[PDB]
């Protein structure tokens, strides 16, 4: 097998390499991710001639021609950052952005950081909850649920957790498509993931479509509001356009992401798409209880031990605070040399929260 | 027949080695394009090519073409290694502590690197300058590697400093690499010098920034590199936007303060100029420094000038006892206000 | 696009133009930022050429809305062209009767609710935001267990029932 | 030579009449670029960093599994097929990337700090060695650790002993080379430490200085910028994506951490903070016996006498002060220094080698 | 072309037009030729048309390199584009470089400005390097006119390299 | 000067060429197609208007 690949260069690659470089190559010119022309006359129909580089480029006149299958001559043909006339019936939609989608159908997650979060639960009950269940009760009603949903809070808690228990009541289907890596070397990845996003949310009924990270993408940045490229700038169209005009309010629902309110488009802030503004707030005495306990059913502890009392001592803390507490419990157990944690190694855990944070 | 050799070559750049194929090639990196594999030439051997190598290759058929000496050759903005230049410790001498404490810090382990070492001690790579403004240090600083017949370099933190992106790193990584080999040499730091030779009195927003990608890359030398014998002259007189942790050792080891010039200290300063200039009979050069006080390096040099003033009204080569009397009593008052 | 909105001003009969966020191309302030980016100083140039172009014709307008105005142009304040100032400020107390009026024959209620009673309790709110209240209003009707919302509905959305400092503070803390 | 010679020689003896030959079909013009998307109709994009993007075929040389997206694999110079692959290390993955095996410093050479040595070992070097302890709690040992105090003694010396008992490579990643001031840099360089580090975990992350990416400001300008916005944001997805027995830690060092983003910090993912504390008695008592070891000691000099008087100076200002007492000693003329070196070195050390004088009054 | 000048005119000559031409004399001495001259008032008495008429005299180059000059946003540029002016200078000899209100370039940073304007204290590196950094020797004529300075000490003051503090009459 | 035209393409390369009769001074015009070659880059005959780079997100409604 070793001996078998090494000859073939020179009987089975010849042929390969002439129609896969030579006929590519042709005249200083299957995913396609660049197409390039120079200098090609056909006789207005077919005659594409569209350099993909962002120097010397061409359009395409004389009426209008649609050919998604060939243009011209097959080959290499792109559109890649800007969209010329005749040419969007065959846009470059290869990538492998497969490993940042992440497609969850009804989650199965309930309470584990988010024990406690019943109060934003019901914040998102009335416009999630409920069109996802009896969309029909709008009906009398006299208005619908409003286009998007956002959140507030601390970040990197809440925003992730908690967006998947409102799916499981709902049955619902969560999708969530990380803003930063929406952000790559091409032009428009931004744009045309949210594409596909709507398109599997027609085809089932009530699905959830989250936004995580949208600080990196918002309505327009630097690089297409105030810059030559369309990536972003192509993006609001997508949450325009499809989800308010073509998309019914209640199969298909969008909720964000962020940090801050003002690092968005102030359009996107107006009402009609966005409207409900979730803020995250800190479980409550019962509330971090409640997390406690689920956390001491994989750690080893003592059958003697109350996790009410351990949550008293610990004021208002985030879902990876909470977490720390019994992490930490762990570590004070070594220098005492114990299989399990005591009482005694989660009051040490929480002053090492209060004294070494201070926040 | 030079003629149509040279004058029809494409030209050849300038490229390093990054790793060697067993299919006789090797992959150079290419500064304006990036790392290319290209074919190694028949005079040149494929395992002699390190890594970092400095070869040359032509940009006609984007092959390797020869072999440079290996040293480290980046833009050169006041960055070149010079060799033995034009200083002496007579010129900016005349203080006994001042020239004493440098043979300490720098001649021995410099030169004698064994001695601290048969002791099992570290020896200092670092110093500070102090003293009253009008020093003349700077200057001394080039007498440093004249003598000790070593390699001055000069960072002039102006040209190290730029607003693109990366200036304010790459050109401290410069010096960096250029030390590893050039290590044998002594390094003269700018932007920082309050002694009152060449002074900026620092820098509230331009060492504010850079600050952070300078400091840490020089402490490299003695926990990476773990490279010798290289000396980082730095000088100020106070510290406060710079690192105050700078104390540590491996950046800041020994300070030499320039004591106050004294009259016994400002008398051998007078036998200085005296060499050069051209003086006349019954001159007490220990007199002339009992006249002031606390006279810096540059109020001499300047007494010195306003006496040469005198001579040239007078249409003579020499300068009078009585051209000294009238140009001390001119830099008095010029040093008395502000 | 100065020439592009004049371009479909040529075929159609009359034409009216609008931009929107006058500021951002139009307040220079104290920068000649202008120069840096040029799309948004020969924009401003393309403008004071095609205004002049017809000055009789009444089928040619340019309209422009924005925030607040800071930087003048007295070049720019003439007969055709942007002169007088019309402020558009916050509705008053009986002027979003009207709005809160139209929202709700376009929805479904039981047709009893008076619109200048709940004039009174909205402070401050635009005509964007009061469309924002009628969605929150008709979450009321949840609450109370009403399939349509009723005029008592309005009542308690009106209010606050949104964030705010909420129920922490009430009474005597 | 020999064993070669009978073995492995005429292994390749029956195959130089093909193997010889069949490896000069490639040829010696041939180039390099990066791999984009993989299909079963042996096509696939290939990049140089030229930017010469091309539509290109691929020769039988590996299975497509071996052809990974995003490696530098072996190219043609004209027609820019691919002929095979290549590592991946020339991808310009970290900026300021260093590699050190066998750190000099350990836990002994520190002085006092063994009150910090069995805490730090408990968050790093535990775990390493010895993962069961977590294993049986059911929980994760900490990944992260944060650094306090200054460089060469509490935010180096501590970094560099952790690595030695561990047997693991020292790798050294600048925190003011993670921000590249470019949208896209940012999270690109934070995935590719994970990525050396993550195939075998032969060694271990390291992050010393941190003045920049640690403070965003609110605005690109005033210290801060907007890609630290989006690279520690990103980071915390690398942080929780990244799982293993504690083969591979990450120790980042910062002067504050008020400055940092509560979600990049996530607590329960870094439990190990180490404050900087004032050496001790013993501290400068081990300083003292390595440099005494090789240097004489007169009749005057005892351990006792050296450590009377003590401002508690860290472990690497104590060896700045036997150097001076040699340089004393080469004054004289002599290779033993004495106990009135020791006197005068003290007084120098302390106030003019170091400028504290220890103001008073309330301050 | 103005009178009153008397007190000035013997100055000028002895350090413009002797370390240019005559500076051999200064050798019979055994001192280096004067590098400079400081210059006290507001401009416009005896510093612009006095100064440009006396490189006629001199047949040198006259190069104006003021403190509101060189100013832009680029960092690092202002005193490269002064290490590229007096290397140029060191290669020809008569040349004279006039500086109008130093005290721009005399002023020092109180404050940290985070932003905008960083360079107050960078157009001071290359400017002492050329001049306190070297020897000294005259390859070319930097006068520094001072119009108003207090408290400001760059270290361009005292007679380090520059010779005469000429003060304009006030009476 | 009169005379000639002074055009700039997308590659960021001004070409200074004198005006041909066969294009006309007021067909010429910034923010408008004008055919010209690829490799010498120079102007040859003016095109119909087709893409006007019509600035999306722009709300058109008669």
């Amino acid at each position: 097998l070793k001996q078998t690949e090494n000859d073939l260069k020179d009987i089975e690659a010849r042929i390969k390499e002439k129609a896969g470089v030579k006929e590519s190559d042709t005249g200083l010119a299957h995913p396609l991710q660049v197409a390039r022309c120079t200098k090609i006359i056909k006789g207005e129909d077919a005659k594409y001639v569209i350099n993909l580089k962002q120097i010397a480029k061409f359009v395409v006149g004389l009426g209008e021609r649609v050919s998604p299958t060939d243009i011209e001559e097959g080959m290499r043909v792109g559109v890649d950052r800007s969209k010329y006339n005749i040419e969007l019936p065959l846009p470059p939609r290869i990538d492998p952005s497969v490993t940042m989608m992440t497609v969850e159908e009804k989650p199965d997650v309930t309470y584990s950081d988010v024990g406690g979060c019943k109060d934003q639960i019901e914040k998102l009950r009335e416009v999630v909850e409920l069109p996802l269940l009896s969309p029909e009760r709008f009906a009398t009603l006299g208005i619908d649920p409003p286009k998007g949903i956002l959140l507030y809070g601390p970040p990197g808690t809440g925003k992730t957790l908690c967006a998947r228990a409102v799916a499981n009541r709902t049955d619902a289907t969560f999708i969530r498509v990380i803003g930063s890596e929406l952000v790559q070397k091409y032009v428009g990845e931004g744009a045309r993931m949210v594409r596909e996003l709507f398109e599997m949310a027609r085809t089932k009924k009530a699905c959830i479509i989250f936004f995580d990270e949208i600080d990196a993408v918002g309505g327009a940045r630097f690089d297409d509001g105030a810059g030559g490229d369309n990536e972003v700038q192509r993006t609001m169209l997508e949450l325009i356009t499809q989800l308010d005009g073509f998309d019914p309010r209640g199969n298909i629902k969008v909720m964000f992401a962020t940090n801050r309110p003002n690092t968005l488009d102030p359009a996107l802030l107006r009402p009609g798409r966005i409207d409900r503004k979730v803020e995250f707030s800190l479980p409550d005495l019962e509330g971090r209880a409640n997390i406690f306990r689920i956390h001491s059913k994989s750690m080893s502890v003592e059958r003697g031990i109350r996790w009410e009392l351990i949550s008293r001592l610990c004021p208002n803390s985030t879902g990876a605070e909470l977490r720390s507490v019994c992490t930490e419990a762990g570590m004070f157990a070594i220098r005492a040399r114990r299989k399990v944690a005591t009482e005694k190694d989660f009051l040490k855990a929480v002053d090492k929260v209060i004294s070494g944070y201070k926040k | 027949k030079d003629e149509l050799r040279l004058l029809q070559e494409p030209g050849s750049y300038v490229g390093e080695v990054i790793k060697i194929v067993s299919d006789k090639k090797v992959l150079v990196k290419v500064q304006p394009e990036g790392k290319y594999i290209v074919d190694v030439a028949k005079d040149i051997n494929v395992k002699d090519l390190k890594a970092s190598q400095r070869v040359c290759l032509r940009s006609d058929s984007y092959m390797l073409h020869k072999v440079l000496e290996n040293k480290a050759d980046p833009l050169v903005s006041l960055m070149m290694v010079e060799k033995v230049p034009d200083s002496t410790y007579d010129m900016v001498g005349g203080l006994t502590k001042q020239i004493k404490e440098i043979k300490e810090v720098i001649e021995l382990p410099v030169k004698h690197p064994e001695l601290f070492e048969s002791l099992g001690i570290a020896q200092p790579k670092g110093v500070i300058l102090y003293g009253p403004p009008g020093t003349g240090k700077t200057l001394l600083a080039r007498a440093v590697a004249h003598h000790t017949d070593c390699k001055f370099i000069r960072v002039s933190g102006a040209e190290l400093v730029q607003k693109y992106i990366g200036e304010g790193s790459r050109m401290v990584r410069e010096l960096f690499v250029m030390a590893r080999e050039h290590a044998p040499s002594i390094i003269f730091m700018d932007e920082i010098d309050s002694i009152g030779s060449t002074r900026v009195e620092g820098s509230g927003g331009g060492d504010s920034e850079v600050q952070r990608t300078m400091l840490e890359l020089l402490n490299q030398l003695d926990g990476f590199e773990t490279s010798k014998n290289i000396k980082i002259i730095m000088a100020t007189n106070r510290l406060d936007i710079l690192d105050p942790a700078l104390l540590r050792p491996g950046r800041i080891d020994r300070k030499i303060e320039f004591p106050p010039p004294s009259v016994a200290a400002r008398a051998e300063i007078l036998r200085i100029h005296s060499r050069k200039m051209n003086l006349t009979r019954g001159i007490n050069l220990r007199k002339v420094a009992e006249k002031m006080n606390g006279c810096s390096g540059a109020d001499v040099k300047g007494v010195c000038t306003e006496a040469g003033m005198y001579a040239l009204r007078e249409r003579r080569i020499h300068v009078t006892q009585e051209d000294f009397e009238l140009a001390v009593g001119k830099v008095m008052n010029k040093n008395q206000e502000t | 696009l100065v020439r592009d909105a004049f371009a479909l001003a040529k075929e159609k009969a009359p034409t009216i133009i609008f931009i929107d966020e006058l500021d951002a191309i139009g307040t220079k302030r104290f920068d000649s930022e202008k120069s840096g980016d040029r799309e948004v100083q020969r924009t401003m140039l393309e403008l004071l050429n095609q205004l002049d172009g017809f000055s009789s014709d009444d089928r040619v307008k340019v309209l422009a809305a924005t925030n607040r105005v800071d930087v003048l142009d007295p070049a720019l304040l003439r007969s055709g062209r942007l002169d007088r100032k019309i402020e558009f400020p916050l509705p008053s107390e009986d002027s979003r009767a009207q709005i809160l009026q139209i929202h709700s024959r376009k929805m479904t209620t039981d047709d009893d609710i008076n619109w200048q009673e709940l004039a009174r309790s909205t402070d401050e709110f635009n005509g964007a935001q009061l469309k924002a209240v009628t969605v929150e209003a008709g979450m009321i009707a949840l609450r109370n267990g009403q399939s349509s919302v009723k005029h008592e509905d309005f009542v308690e959305g009106i209010s606050e029932v949104q964030a705010r400092k909420s129920k922490s503070v009430s009474f005597y803390a | 030579f020999v064993s070669n010679s009978e073995i492995l020689k005429p292994f390749e003896k029956k195959q130089e009449e093909e193997k010889k030959q069949l490896e000069e079909i490639r040829g010696n013009p041939l180039s390099i670029g990066t791999l984009e998307e993989i299909i079963d109709d042996d096509h696939a994009i290939v990049t140089s960093p030229t930017m010469p993007d091309y539509y290109v075929s691929i020769l039988s040389f590996v299975d497509k599994e071996l052809l990974e997206p995003g490696c530098s694999v072996l190219l043609h110079h004209k027609t820019m097929s691919i002929v095979g692959v290549l590592q991946d290390d020339a991808d310009p993955m970290v900026s300021v990337m260093k590699m050190d095996k066998s750190p000099t410093e350990s836990y002994s050479d520190i002085g006092g700090l063994e009150s910090q040595i069995q805490e730090i070992k408990e968050s790093v070097e535990l775990p390493l060695t010895h993962p069961e302890l977590y294993e049986e709690m059911g929980i994760k040992p900490p990944k992260g650790v944060i650094l306090y105090g200054a460089p060469g003694t509490g935010k180096t010396l501590l970094a560099k002993a952790v690595a030695n008992q561990t047997s693991a490579t020292f790798l050294r990643i600048v925190g003011s080379e993670l921000i590249q001031k470019y949208l896209g840099d940012g999270p690109r360089l934070c995935r590719q430490i994970f990525k050396v580090a993550g195939e075998n975990a032969p060694s271990i992350v390291f992050i010393d200085e941190i003045d920049a990416i640690g403070t965003k400001r609110y605005d690109s300008n005033s210290g801060g910028e907007r890609e630290i916005q989006r690279t520690m944001l990103e980071l915390l997805n690398q942080l929780d994506g990244f799982d293993d027995r504690g083969d591979v830690k990450v120790i980042m060092a910062t002067n504050k951490i008020e400055t940092l983003d509560p979600a990049l910090i996530r607590p329960g993912r870094i439990d190990r903070k180490i404050l900087f504390e004032n050496p001790d008695l013993s501290t400068k008592k081990k300083i003292l016996g390595i440099h005494t070891s090789k240097m004489n000691l007169s009749e005057d000099v005892n351990l006792e006498t050296l450590v009377t008087t003590k401002d508690d100076l860290s472990g690497a200002d104590i060896q700045a002060m036997c150097t001076e007492a040699g340089l004393l000693a080469l004054r004289e003329r002599r290779m033993q220094v004495t106990a009135e070196d020791f006197k005068q070195a003290k007084e120098r050390v302390m106030k003019n080698k170091v400028e504290e004088n220890l103001e008073g009054l309330y301050l | 072309d103005v009178g009153g000048l008397d007190m000035q005119k013997q100055e000028i000559r002895e350090a413009v037009e002797l370390p240019l031409v005559q500076a051999d004399l200064y050798e019979q001495i055994g001192i280096d030729p004067p590098r400079g001259v400081l210059l006290y008032g507001p401009p416009g008495t005896g510093k612009t048309m006095l100064v440009k008429a006396v490189a006629n005299s001199t047949k040198a180059a006259f190069i104006r390199v003021n403190g509101s000059e060189f100013v832009h946003k680029y960092l690092g540029e202002g005193p490269r584009m002064v290490r590229d002016v007096f290397r140029l200078a060191r290669e020809n000899a008569p040349s004279i470089i006039f500086i109008d209100e130093v005290d721009s370039i005399a002023t020092k940073r109180f404050d940290a400005q985070t932003g905008s304007d960083r360079e107050v204290q960078r157009i001071l590196i290359e400017l002492l390097t050329q001049m306190d950094g070297f020897d000294q020797s005259t390859n070319v004529k930097v006068i520094m006119a001072t119009n108003r300075a207090d408290t400001l000490d760059p270290a361009l003051l005292r007679p380090g390299r520059l010779d005469r503090k000429i003060e304009f009459p006030s009476l | 000067v009169g005379k000639a035209a002074v055009v700039k393409t997308s590659s960021r390369q001004t070409v200074f060429l004198p005006m041909v009769g066969l294009v006309d001074p007021d067909k010429l015009k910034p923010n408008d197609l004008v055919g010209v070659n690829k490799d010498s880059y120079l102007i040859l005959d003016t095109l119909p208007s087709e893409f006007d780079s019509r600035v999306k997100a722009m709300e058109v409604d008669e």
